[PDB]
RNA sequence: GAGCCGGUAGCGGGCGUGGAUCCCUGGAUGUCCGAAUGGGGGAACCCGGCCGGCGGGAACGCCGGUCACCGCGCUUGCGCGGGGGGAACCUGGGGAACUGAAACAUCUCAGUACCCAGAGGAGAGGAAAGAGAAAUCGACUCCCUGAGUAGCGGCGAGCGAAAGGGGACCAGCCUAAACCGUCCGGCUUGUCCGGGCGGGGUCGGGGGCCCUCGGCCGAAUCCCCAGCCUAGCCGAAGCUGUUGGGAAGCAGCGCCAGAGAGGGUGAAAGCCCCGUAGGCGAAAGGUGGGGGGAUAGGUGAGGGUACCCGAGUACCCCGUGGUUCGUGGAGCCAUGGGGGAAUCUGGGCGGACCACCGCCUAAGGCUAAGUACUCCGGGUGACCGAUAGCGCACCAGUA
RNA sequence: CGAAUGCCGGCAUGAGUAACGAUAAAGAGGGUGAGAAUCCCUCUCGCCGUAAGCCCAAGGGUUCCUACGCAAUGGUCGUCAGCGUAGGGUUAGGCGGGACCUAAGGUGAAGCCGAAAGGCGUAGCCGAAGGGCAGCCGGUUAAUAUUCCGGCCCUUCCCGCA
RNA sequence: CCUCUAAGCACAACCUGCGGGAACCCGUACCGCAAACCGACACAGGUGGGCGGGUGCAAGAGCACUCAGGCGCGCGGGAGA
């Protein structure tokens, strides 16, 4: 709703910057930010837990966001932007030469 | 919740005038029991409240479409 | 204020005063020495009339009065009384 | 009805003092009158209600940051109950 | 069509392809104040009557319904209506001053500002008792002309039309009165008076009534559709290498184009994303002669009678207003006061007034469209870019 | 843009200056705390005492009590506070007002007047610190009390009885 | 509040006992001659009502001291023109 865009918790290829090239799974999606997740961009955040029950949090920190712009959904074959088929009775997406 | 719903609204939907009030008296009570040890703490599991308050909305909304042709 | 017959209402209208021989007559001509703003009353007056049972008065411009002996005349061919002196005026139009 | 009325209970070192007369004490709807209130509790726990001493709380007024408000206002009633009665739903 | 549980962060908990959140339509619920309308009141609070329900309930309190006033109608009760709000815009009722006149009074500002009442998506106006000199034209409104002309004017300052022509729009209708019928309530109970319905009748010469001749157009009203607004959907074509944190740069080699508008993507991308060109879409509620239908409605000649063609009206005088017109030679339009007709040999007008000649048929009402305005939705900009742009980019009509 | 005793803003100078708001007045010993002339406790000293004491109206509107705080506020200081954070606290048939009364005055059926807006006005309604009217003394809280509690005492409705 | 009579009604109705029931809404903290009210301020200014002890001076709400109670007035320390 103004909100939507290309993928979703699947397969995606990254194209991006950094990662550029890089091919992961579920991307975890925003859509409030056009962001998603991968297994692309990362950081270190510092921390002593909420509570430091079970003391230090850890340290090695998880995913950032990646603008949805960077990453490119793939089946038999690469990339490709998604195309958008009727079915014949309802709607499901295929990407150009392929299908869903 | 989403099914749950979906058939809270059947039976509702057959119920009567008189029954459905009597039902709602119930809802209303557990929901009190529920804002008291809302109050205190000691038990209390957020989501279950708005759920009931809104399952009360759903019964009166009922009510309110059997009362014009029937009572 | 206002005729019930005719609907006449007071209406504004200017005082002029001017000095000076008419040009029609030795000339030069008049000057007006003063415009002021003012109004015209309609001769309103009152008439008490019997009509049915009960007395009825009007507020009416005096041009208008006989318009009323005319009513009065048309109002012979009706059905009224009824403890009613105003109610009498309203369906005397 | 009924359970509209009777809001939550109080929930302090005084109103709790309260218990050992069968004087309880609720948050309750500020429109509420003294008779109203009566029979709301006399329906809610099956006691009997034998005086009811009503009185309103301004709400506290409050910040955070910038944003200056006020917290909801109130009305609490204190309500005796007959005695030998007790009300066990309020007795932690 | 895959994520949600607002402006999200957190505790604490839940929901969703068993198709959620979200968007549009309709419906339900909607405390109290406010036109505020049971009564009162220092707005958002107090206090009542009646009907019915809850509690042990008779006192007491809760719940549901209902009870202002005013105007029109029809059998005293019941129906309709009204009321208040609205950024401008409109009409009407009232209506200034600074100012200008290089002082100032007539004059100007200006029927402006403002106050009041009213109208609505518009309002006003509108089918000639018109214009004005043409064997003339033919409702009204709006634009351009006409023209700073004609004129008005302490002939100072200044004010300032109309016909005509070019355009937009296009539309014409219903009554009153003679006469005929009918109901009613009075009386002087009559071949009658006047009140109500219906018929008839609507015009520059017509209508009624008596005597000879009988046939299509058609709504502004109602109905159905088309279309249109309130959510949406589909939409061509790119990889690699290179610097760099980061390519969209630079390079190699491609492709799409009814799409090379524009924004975003780590920098500068037609071919990554959102889009653009081009093309789809409404169950629901709005809108809707634009295209259909259907009503209401409209469809003659002669020859006679002279029965009717809107009254305190016309007309004249007094006092004023409007018009370009300031008492002028001062008509026309309107009317506070006085006097006061006629029904076509009737009556108004063509700038005092007479006489010819001609124009028009007053004293009842309705009428779209072409015109104005921008609260609101959208599109554009040799418009602003945070001392600018709205007072307000920010929780401001706030502190 | 350099001048408009210009407009908004920032930053100087006077300047470590005048002042720190009643000449009722202080001193010491102990606590507390990073830090104390300024906070707590004690003892000495002074000032008020038809008050500078106590209680009520109006006005103010949480300033009340308690626990944490000390950036800012406090004319210094601050560990304190009427300051910041949080949580608590106001209990009525008899107190006061309302389901009673009327005063000036306001409103206002009828009625009158006014270009519109509106102005008057009889009854009535509103309107109080005035009339009417049933509670005293103690005890409780950290913070309310004629309100809670105890003792004694009253008033009004509704119903039944004689 | 007493009393008088009107329609009415007297199987009502008042009056006096006595018993049992019923008894809403709003205010109630705290300041209150003041650092909490009006004075832009913890401003030497203004603010209505009541209580306001004791001894002495002819009296008194005056004047001096003082009870209860409350305060030394939110910058100090020195000097000694």
């Amino acid at each position: 709703r103004v909100k939507m865009h290309v993928k979703k918790g699947d397969t995606v290829l990254v194209a991006s910057g950094k990662y550029k090239g890089r091919v992961g799974k579920v991307k975890e999606v925003l859509p409030k930010k056009y962001a998603v997740i991968v297994e692309g961009v990362n950081i270190v955040k510092k921390a002593v837990r909420v509570s430091p029950k079970y003391p230090q949090g850890g340290f090695i920190e998880k995913e950032a966001p990646l603008h949805a712009s960077k990453v490119r959904p793939i089946c038999p074959a690469c990339g490709k932007p998604t195309r958008v088929r009727k079915k014949f009775l309802e709607n499901g997406k295929k990407i150009r030469v392929c299908a869903k | 919740k989403l099914s749950e719903v979906r058939k809270q609204l059947e039976e509702a939907r057959k119920l009567s005038p008189v029954e459905l009030e009597k039902l709602v008296r119930e809802k209303k009570r557990e929901l009190m029991e529920l804002r008291f040890q809302a109050s205190i703490g000691q038990l209390s599991q957020n989501h279950k409240i708005r759920d009931l308050k809104r399952q009360i909305a759903r019964l009166l909304t009922v009510l309110n479409e059997k009362r014009r042709q029937n009572a | 204020k206002v005729c019930e017959i005719s609907g006449k209402r007071p209406i504004v209208a200017n005082s002029i005063q001017r000095r000076g021989k008419a040009k029609r007559e030795g000339g030069v001509g008049k000057k007006t020495t003063g415009i002021s703003k003012r109004r015209q009353y309609p001769n309103l007056q009152k008439v008490r009339v019997r009509v049915a049972g009960q007395e009825i008065t009007f507020r009416v411009a005096a041009s208008h009065i006989p318009k009323v002996y005319e009513l009065v005349e048309r109002a012979k061919g009706l059905r009224l009384e009824g403890l009613s002196p105003k109610e009498i005026k309203k369906e005397l139009l | 009805t009924a359970y509209d009325v009777i809001l939550a209970p109080v929930l302090s070192e005084k109103a709790y003092a309260g218990f050992a007369e069968g004087k309880y004490t609720f948050w309750v709807h500020p429109k509420a009158t003294k008779t109203e209130i009566k029979n709301a509790v006399e329906t809610a726990f099956k006691v009997k209600v034998v005086k009811v001493n009503t009185l309103h709380v301004r709400g506290k007024k409050k910040r955070l940051g910038r944003y200056l408000g006020k917290r909801p206002d109130r009305k609490k009633a204190i309500v005796q109950v007959a005695p030998g009665q007790k009300i066990e739903a309020l007795e932690g």
